[PDB]
């Protein structure tokens, strides 16, 4: 259709544009536009085109509107070749009919409601009133009043009317539907009595409010009766319109929308590019080749194994450029051992999380609902669940390996020579727990420390690469320069870590280590010296975060002592299962906390990443929140 | 704690304020002298020179800098409060825009005040297509007005209703937010602000003869539904139930103009009370209110000179 | 900057078109000559 | 009238700017001029009542206030202008006759 | 309508259900003169006398026997108009009339 000399649109990160542009040139494409800046020159546009487009928009919108009144909206699937005019035409009869039913249907509901409310008090008024509704010789005034209010209005009336009214009420509960009958002559005084009071007349909607009550009542009664049945019919028809028309609506929708995009596309490019990515034009010899591949860096719109699997997807995301310094990707293969490896549980902690994974590949029945995680049906976005199968793999793996460092843990919390712990007793493994014991514990703590060290190096090294390959001497020196300090830092720790080694051995070396630092920090000149203290907080942080990942972990395993070996009396094999009153609970409590746990790692990681150590999402900047990023 | 910073600065700003005798003097001046007189006082330092429009524009621009940028400058309760004032200017702007959009009367045709929400937001807002979209533009800054529109939208998406029901809804919204904001004077003032609005609302819409229920604004305490109803029937005796109220000069009043005169001053005397406000914003509010009353007057008196109008013509309206 | 190429080519077209109208009018100016002459 | 005009400027001189949008369109602006004949000796010319309203309510709360009562003043422009609109069209009739008349009066008297 | 007055004060009228648009820079009402002929019809037509327009012969010279809707001149704000009432009276009465 439109773009008769025919469009391809590619979209993306701003930096990639030249490389993208090159990929597009290769494909078989011709007449590549705009190519920096914008504003095509005899390949633009006219409102005629726009008008026709407007017609597609009208249909598009219309299909949605009608779909709306019914309820739901369509999904990307099968458009189909149409007349645009045809599409517009198509929409009209069906929509109007459905819309018509809708229009009646709300009106019916309202009718039903109103009628229901009014009929009974009005009936009460009518019953008192008869003979005198008619008369305008005499006048009668309906109003409803409640039974406290029965003295207050009665006083207002009494003052005006005296006794020249005879004053009537009929009950219907919640008050009595009331009449004053007065002479017609007395009418203002009577109405005024209501006015002083603030008591209100049962005037009702429409013609009905105005009426002789008895007669009015008949009509009102009829509405009450009629409306639910009427509603049923209309509702059936509407329901009927969904059942049949939902596919129809969709096909139209898909078409109309796509067309709307398609049309739009032509219009924006016509004028003025994607932005920083790239359009262009093909004769139909050029047209088949071009779309299919042209290397992932971009989004277009058309006219061992565990370790490979999400990473494989990160290989492409390596390839998106911006600079000669290396790009986002690393996070997923970097996380995994520790991620899993905070989880260091036992029979009742870690080792049952498989069941949950088995409820993501098998499911559950025993409470309300779940059916298939692959079909990800939900209380809050379904969609996501289908997408995050990449995550479903990593999670199934997370538990599996996590269970396993729990089982590493139960090597050292079973076996009778290693600790006092049973090899496999009459209660349960991991029984009178002892990794808590300070010396044993000390080792597990110190275990945590190491991963933090890795991170110190990994980040600053990447800074030196930043300036290396983005060429900034400023970045280079900054990333490199801090390492000048480091030998001396290692000295100071060591004098306590070995209690000896340095700090008075390599502390003479400290005297020279401190100067080396400030040399190239000084080469940039840098009044921006002070910061170096703050860097000192960070190292310790790695330790602490890991430390907690251990400690809170460890604590968790030691909580299964007070979960399942003991928690009232001392827990043997019956009071043990008097703890099982609590035991089921502890699983769900355990569930809550562990969501908490993982996020520290990533926070940790983010400290490094968004100090621009390998990552060009960071406080914005193309690429997008890391939250969204790593998951594929 | 901490209004300290606000307080010191505002007191410095309060230094640029004028003698009462200015307003008196003005009563008899020529336009040339009007120009001189304003130009020698603080709005005057951006006076656009000769002519009546220059005055109006100066008043706006002078407030634009003296008030308009204030809310941002930390974000405690008070800062929100300043934000609310400026937001009222936004609310109008929005209404106008809505109308412009609605009435097939393009982008050009609207011009707007200073506020928290400013030109570009508006430009986007107009340029948002759908009523849904407009409300979503409002979600861009996030405000009870934002909230008010989205809530308003659910039933309806066309101007006149949207506005009516919005205004009501909005004032209800402000009230709650204000219950969460905890200057007692402002809490009292909100109830009274509600009341004042009811009295005038009831007044303008009286002789509709209708129920209080269609537009009884709520939080009244010299007012309630019945009084509202009554006044709407024509009944000035509602005003005569005023007796020991702050609104006490509104008794014996029969006409809207006089009603408004009394109200503006009543609210002003109260507004002026917050002076040396601890949390500043009694005082800042007051400074603002006074600046208004002053501002209004500059313009009044300006017209009086400009068009050569009688003294007696402004003499009524320059006094609180 | 390739750019120029496509932003010029559309111009190349024009000077041949311009040249067409001119070449057009001549045929008429020819007919003007005969139209007088044969009648005189 | 001039009351309201001038009471624009009150707290809404500045919101005249606002108003001119902000109140404007609850009613057709312009025309509704329903041309009327008065047919007499003294022929027929058009008179009219531009019988479409000039409106004033279109806004809620009573909105900014000055607005409604002032917009109400516009009525008292419209309506009122009619008196003169219609008396002067009579004037034009009344000119013509007299003038024309005498032209012949004269003629008869003064040649015939 | 098609009014002008003091532009600013005409403004109010013209808002609801009414119409004017001219501005003060032709004090003879060029402001009407053209404008009038722009459609050739409006609900009616009116003016400030400031915008001096009972040189409506100007208008007539364009209209040429067209029945335009035609002025009410106005002083645009109070300052005694009763002159050009009793004068408006004279405007026929001196000159349509045996009256002088």
């Amino acid at each position: 259709m439109i773009a008769p000399m025919e469009k391809l649109v590619l979209a993306g990160p701003k930096g990639r544009a030249k490389e993208l542009l090159q990929s597009l040139q290769q494909a078989g494409v011709v007449h590549l536009e705009t190519l920096r800046p914008e504003a095509l020159s005899a390949y633009q546009l006219s409102p005629e085109e726009r008008a026709e487009l407007r017609r597609w928009e009208a249909v598009s919108a219309g299909a949605e509107h009608t779909l709306s009144l019914l309820g739901l909206e369509a999904e990307p699937a099968r458009p189909f070749p149409e007349g645009l005019e045809a599409a517009e035409k198509a929409l009209s009869p069906i929509q109007a009919h459905a819309e018509g039913l809708t229009r009646q249907k709300q009106e019916l509901e309202e009718e039903l409601a109103l009628a229901q409310a009014y009929l009974e008090p009005l009936e009460r008024l009518a019953a008192l009133a008869h003979g005198l509704d008619k008369s305008p010789f005499l006048r009668v005034i309906p109003f409803l009043l409640t039974e406290k209010e029965l003295p207050l209005v009665e006083e207002a009336l009494r003052k005006a009317l005296e006794d020249r009214y005879l004053l009537a009420h009929e009950a219907y509960a919640g008050g009595v539907a009331a009449l004053v009958v007065v002479h017609r002559k007395e009418v203002d005084q009577a109405k005024a009595a209501l006015s002083r009071a603030g008591v209100a007349e049962l005037r009702l909607p429409g013609a009905l409010g105005e009426l002789p009550l008895s007669e009015a009542a008949r009509r009102l009664k009829e509405r009450a009766e009629a409306a639910p049945r009427e509603l049923s019919e209309v509702r059936q028809h509407l329901a009927k319109l969904a059942r049949e028309s939902a596919s129809t609506l969709q096909s139209l929708w898909t078409r109309a929308q796509d067309e709307v995009a398609r049309l739009k596309a032509l219009e924006e490019l016509a004028s003025g590019r994607f932005g920083f990515a790239l359009l262009g034009y093909v004769p139909v010899k050029a047209k088949p080749k071009v779309e299919e591949a042209l290397a992932r860096h971009k989004e277009s719109v058309v006219y061992n194994p565990p370790w490979a699997k999400p990473f494989e997807l990160l290989v492409s995301f390596l390839n998106t450029p911006k600079y000669g310094t290396f790009d986002p990707t690393p996070v997923v293969p970097v996380f995994f051992p520790f991620w899993f490896g905070m989880i260091v549980g036992d029979i009742g902690y870690a080792l049952l999380f498989y069941l949950v994974g088995r409820w993501l590949s098998g499911y559950v029945k025993r409470n309300e609902p779940l059916v298939i995680d692959l079909f990800a049906l939900k209380l809050k976005p379904q969609v996501i669940g289908k997408l995050v199968h990449i995550l479903n793999w990593m999670v199934f793996w997370t538990v599996v390996w996590g269970v396993i460092y729990g089982e590493f843990f139960g090597t050292f919390l079973e076996h009778l020579g290693v600790f006092g712990t049973p090899e496999h007793p009459g209660l349960i493994p991991i029984l009178i727990h002892r990794i808590d014991t300070a010396k044993t514990a000390n080792l597990l703590i110190l275990l945590s420390v190491a991963f933090g060290v890795v991170l110190v190096f990994f980040g600053l090294a990447l800074r030196a690469y930043l300036g290396l390959k983005h060429r900034h001497m400023a970045h280079f020196w900054e990333g490199v320069g801090y390492l000048g300090g480091l030998v001396g830092v290692l000295a100071l720790a060591a004098s306590y870590l070995g209690n000896l080694q340095a700090g008075w051995l390599q502390g003479l070396m400290y005297l020279g280590f401190g100067v080396f630092l400030l040399a190239v920090l000084m080469s940039r000149i840098w009044l921006m010296i002070p910061e170096i203290f703050t860097q000192a907080g960070h190292i310790l942080s790695h330790i602490r975060i890991y430390a907690v990942g251990a400690a809170g972990g460890i604590l968790a395993g030691l909580l299964t002592d007070v979960g399942f070996a003991l928690a009232e009396r001392l827990g043997l094999l019956g009071v043990l299962l008097g703890l099982l009153v609590a035991g089921v609970l502890h699983l769900l409590i355990l569930l809550l906390t562990t969501l908490g746990h993982m996020l520290q790692p990533i926070r940790l990681l983010w400290v490094e990443f968004f100090t621009k150590f390998g990552f060009y999402e960071e406080n914005g900047r193309p690429y997008r929140p890391f939250k969204s990023v790593r998951e594929a | 704690d901490d209004f300290a910073y606000l307080n010191a600065r505002v007191r410095v700003r309060r230094g640029t304020l004028l003698k009462e005798s200015f307003f008196q003097e003005a009563l008899d001046l020529s336009f040339a002298d009007f120009l001189r007189l304003l130009s020698e006082t603080v709005y005057g330092g951006e006076l656009a020179g000769q002519g009546l429009p220059d005055v109006d524009r100066a008043v706006l621009r002078t407030q634009a800098k003296l008030v308009g940028d204030l809310p941002r400058l930390v974000t405690g309760e008070a800062r929100e409060a300043v934000r609310l004032l400026l937001l009222r200017n936004d609310l109008h702007n929005l209404q106008a825009l809505l109308r412009a959009k609605a009435t097939g009367r393009p982008f050009e045709e609207v011009l707007l005040l200073p506020g928290t929400l400013r030109e570009e937001v508006w430009r986007q807002a107009y340029e948002a297509q759908d009523p849904a979209g407009m409300a979503q533009v409002l979600a861009v800054p996030g405000h009870p007005l934002a909230r008010a529109l989205r809530a308003v939208l659910r039933e309806t998406q066309d101007l006149a209703r949207v506005e009516a029901l919005l205004a009501k809804r909005f004032f209800e919204d402000v009230a709650k937010a204000a219950k969460g904001l905890d200057q007692p004077a402002l809490r009292d003032y909100l109830a009274l602000e509600v009341d004042a609005e009811n009295l005038r609302t009831a007044f303008k819409l009286q002789g509709s003869g209708l129920a209080p229920d269609a537009f009884f604004l709520k939080g009244g305490r010299f007012v309630d539904r019945v009084r509202f109803a009554r006044l709407m029937e024509g009944d000035y005796a509602v005003l005569d139930e005023l007796s020991g109220t702050p609104f006490s000069g509104l008794s014996g009043v029969r006409d809207l103009k006089a009603l408004e005169r009394g109200l503006r001053c009543v609210l002003l005397k109260e507004a002026k009370k917050g002076v040396q406000d601890p949390l500043g914003v009694g005082l800042v509010l007051a400074y603002v209110k006074e600046r208004e009353w002053e501002a209004v007057r500059l313009r009044l008196l300006a017209r009086r000179a400009y068009f050569g109008l009688p003294r007696a013509q402004v003499e009524e309206e320059v006094v609180c | 900057g390739l750019i120029k190429s496509l932003a010029e080519k559309e111009k190349q077209l024009l000077e041949r078109l311009e040249a067409a109208k001119k070449e057009a009018e001549e045929r008429v100016k020819r007919a003007e000559a005969e139209a007088k002459a044969l009648l005189e | 009238a001039k009351e309201a005009y001038a009471a624009l400027l009150l707290a809404q001189a500045f919101d005249g700017p606002e108003v001119v949008a902000g109140a404007a369109l609850g009613v057709p602006p312009l025309e509704g001029v329903e041309a009327e004949v008065e047919n007499v000796w003294g022929s027929k010319v058009p008179r009219l009542k531009a019988t479409f309203p000039d409106g004033a309510l279109l806004s809620p709360v009573g909105t900014p206030a000055y607005t409604l009562e002032a917009s109400r003043a516009f009525r008292r422009y419209a309506e009122a202008l009619i008196r003169v609109a219609n008396t002067e069209t009579r004037l034009k009739k009344i000119g013509e006759e007299i003038k024309k008349t005498t032209r012949r009066v004269n003629a008869l008297e003064q040649v015939v | 309508m098609a009014v002008i007055a003091d532009p600013e004060t005409a403004q109010g009228f013209r808002l609801a259900g009414l119409e004017g648009y001219g501005a003060s820079s032709a004090e003879e009402a060029q402001s009407l003169l053209e404008t009038l002929v722009e459609r050739g019809g409006y609900a009616l037509v009116a003016v400030d006398e400031a915008l001096l327009p009972d040189p409506e012969r100007a208008v007539e010279r364009l209209m040429r026997g067209r029945d335009l809707p035609v002025l009410l001149p106005i002083a645009g704000l109070k300052e005694a108009f009763q002159g050009h009432d009793v004068e408006g009276y004279m405007r026929e009465l001196v000159r349509k009339t045996i009256g002088f």
